């Protein structure tokens, strides 16, 4: 990336690929959510998805997606409606240096950011691994189904 | 075609003339057009940078 190309490769919080993928467009926004980083579906009110920041304890459910319209702040702001990729492959955020095994599925913690792979079931690490601002970002490839919340 | 670093190698005056290494070739032949391309300083996996005339 960076100089020596005409074009930056890519941006965080959108889709790489054209290969079926699925946006939820009923959903709102309990705290500052920024593009890319998993959330949690908290509860649901007369249909819509109240979706907050991933956080210790709860299972990840999408990554937030970047329209130029709804969002005219650079981040997704309390009470606010959102796009959210339940289903596809999109840029995530990461907090890693080197590219991890291929088809190895991946961690998160803290807001949304992946930390490392090696896990044991989830999403997966497509291939993708480019520079941006001070850190990397990373190619995950969502799939509905996939993480099941654990029973009380 | 040269990599833009050999360009600031090239711009150095000569040691007692009034032309700079990047004129004198240029005023060869008829007239030579030299430009920088940004591929050029990596033409392998590691990195060995050319000239192509």
């Amino acid at each position: 990336a960076y100089e020596n190309l005409m074009l930056r490769p890519a941006c965080p919080g959108n889709l790489s690929d054209t290969s079926t993928y699925n946006i939820d467009g009923a959903c709102v926004a309990q705290g500052d959510i920024e593009f890319g980083s998993a959330v949690q579906v908290v509860g649901i009110v007369d249909g819509v998805k109240v979706v907050t920041a991933l956080s210790d304890g709860g299972t990840p459910y999408g990554i937030a997606f970047r329209s130029q319209y709804e969002h005219l702040s650079g981040k997704i702001l309390d009470g606010e409606v959102c796009n959210v990729v339940s289903h596809g492959r999109v840029w995530a955020l990461t907090s890693l240096d080197e590219a991890p095994s291929l088809f190895s599925k991946l961690q998160f913690g803290s807001g949304g950011v992946v930390t490392g792979g090696s896990g044991y079931a989830g999403w997966t690490f497509a291939g993708g691994f480019v520079k941006h601002e001070d850190g990397y970002i990373i190619e995950v490839r969502v799939k509905q189904n996939a993480f099941i919340v654990p029973p009380p | 075609l040269i990599p833009p670093s050999m360009r600031k190698v090239l711009a150095i005056r000569m040691p007692e003339t009034t032309m700079s290494y990047l004129d004198y070739f240029k005023s060869q032949n008829s007239g030579i057009e030299i430009d920088s391309i940004a591929e050029l300083e990596d033409i392998d996996g590691a990195g060995t940078k050319g000239v192509l005339v």
